[PDB]
């Protein structure tokens, strides 16, 4: 019946997981690695990348 | 070659490359040195800086 207790910890957990998993977007740019970005592109479209 | 003001040839060659899934092939002219474990060191593992 400890039910309401375990919620607030999945809640916790699953919030802290998408977090983490939010890492690999893209957002629009054409990798989601900086260091690939600043080795392949030079500084002045690195900066809006 | 009485046209003297039309163009020039222009050849052109295209490249294709940026997969980096599979081992390298092509890989750039760049000293290799000894590799050091158990340290905070800077490495650069076939580019992946």
């Amino acid at each position: 019946a400890l039910g309401k207790l375990q919620d607030v910890v999945n809640h916790n957990a699953q919030a802290l997981n998408t977090l983490v998993k939010q890492l690999s977007s893209k957002f629009g740019a054409i990798s989601s690695v900086l260091n690939d970005i600043f080795s392949r592109l030079d500084p002045p479209e690195a900066e809006v990348q | 070659p009485t046209y003297g003001v039309g163009h020039q040839p222009y050849r052109v060659v295209v490249l294709s490359f940026e997969l980096l899934h599979a081992p390298a092939t092509v890989c750039g002219p760049k000293k290799s040195t000894n590799l050091v474990k158990n340290k905070c060191v800077n490495f650069n593992f076939n580019g992946l800086k």
